[PDB]
């Protein structure tokens, strides 16, 4: 994802946030395999936690505004949208996830053709549909939806 | 304006039909 043509100090960049979503998609996926264990194994002391311990890092890359092009042009978004997701039982990830998660969407400049690409669009409708969300951040989603559905 | 008929085709290529995560709404129910 680095671009060859570019400064040490973009690839560094690049390379920083090319390594969040990694980290970002491995933890979704342990979460992931520790939920269908806990269904395959009914084992009730299996909880999730990986996408909770990675958290702050994410937070902290994602409300830095000089990180926004960088954030949006390698598809960051691709991994929030995995975070955002049902889980397999049908369970949402933890609320400080979400609320985290929406704060910073609604500071970043995002356009359609990252919501094409990271298919986050759809995941923001299923948070003004789903019962199991707190009002507040069902309010925040419909709120993104109508900053990007603006004709 | 000129193409303003061209938005709700876009709001299509964002978000799809709506269904990707009725699974998961019919677990809840």
């Amino acid at each position: 994802g680095i671009d060859p043509f570019t400064d040490d100090l973009e690839q560094y960049l690049d390379e920083k946030i090319l390594r969040l979503k990694d980290e970002m998609n491995i933890a979704a996926q342990l979460d992931i395999d520790t939920l269908n264990k806990r269904i395959e194994t009914g084992d009730t002391s299996l909880i999730a936690m990986q996408k909770v311990k990675l958290l702050p890092k994410v937070v902290s890359v994602l409300s830095k505004a000089n990180l926004a092009d960088t954030i949006l042009d390698n598809n960051l978004l691709q991994s929030v949208r995995i975070w955002l997701e049902p889980l397999p039982d049908g369970s949402l990830p933890s609320f400080e996830i979400q609320k985290s998660l929406f704060a910073a969407l609604n500071d970043l400049p995002v356009k359609t053709e990252h919501l094409k690409e990271s298919g986050l669009g759809r995941v923001v409708i299923f948070y003004t549909k789903s019962k199991r969300v707190e009002a507040q951040l069902a309010r925040l989603a419909e709120k993104l939806i109508a900053e990007w559905t603006r004709p | 304006f000129t193409h303003m008929s061209d938005k709700i085709d876009e709001m299509y290529d964002i978000f799809g039909d709506g269904h990707d995560y009725d699974w998961a709404l019919e677990i809840e129910n």
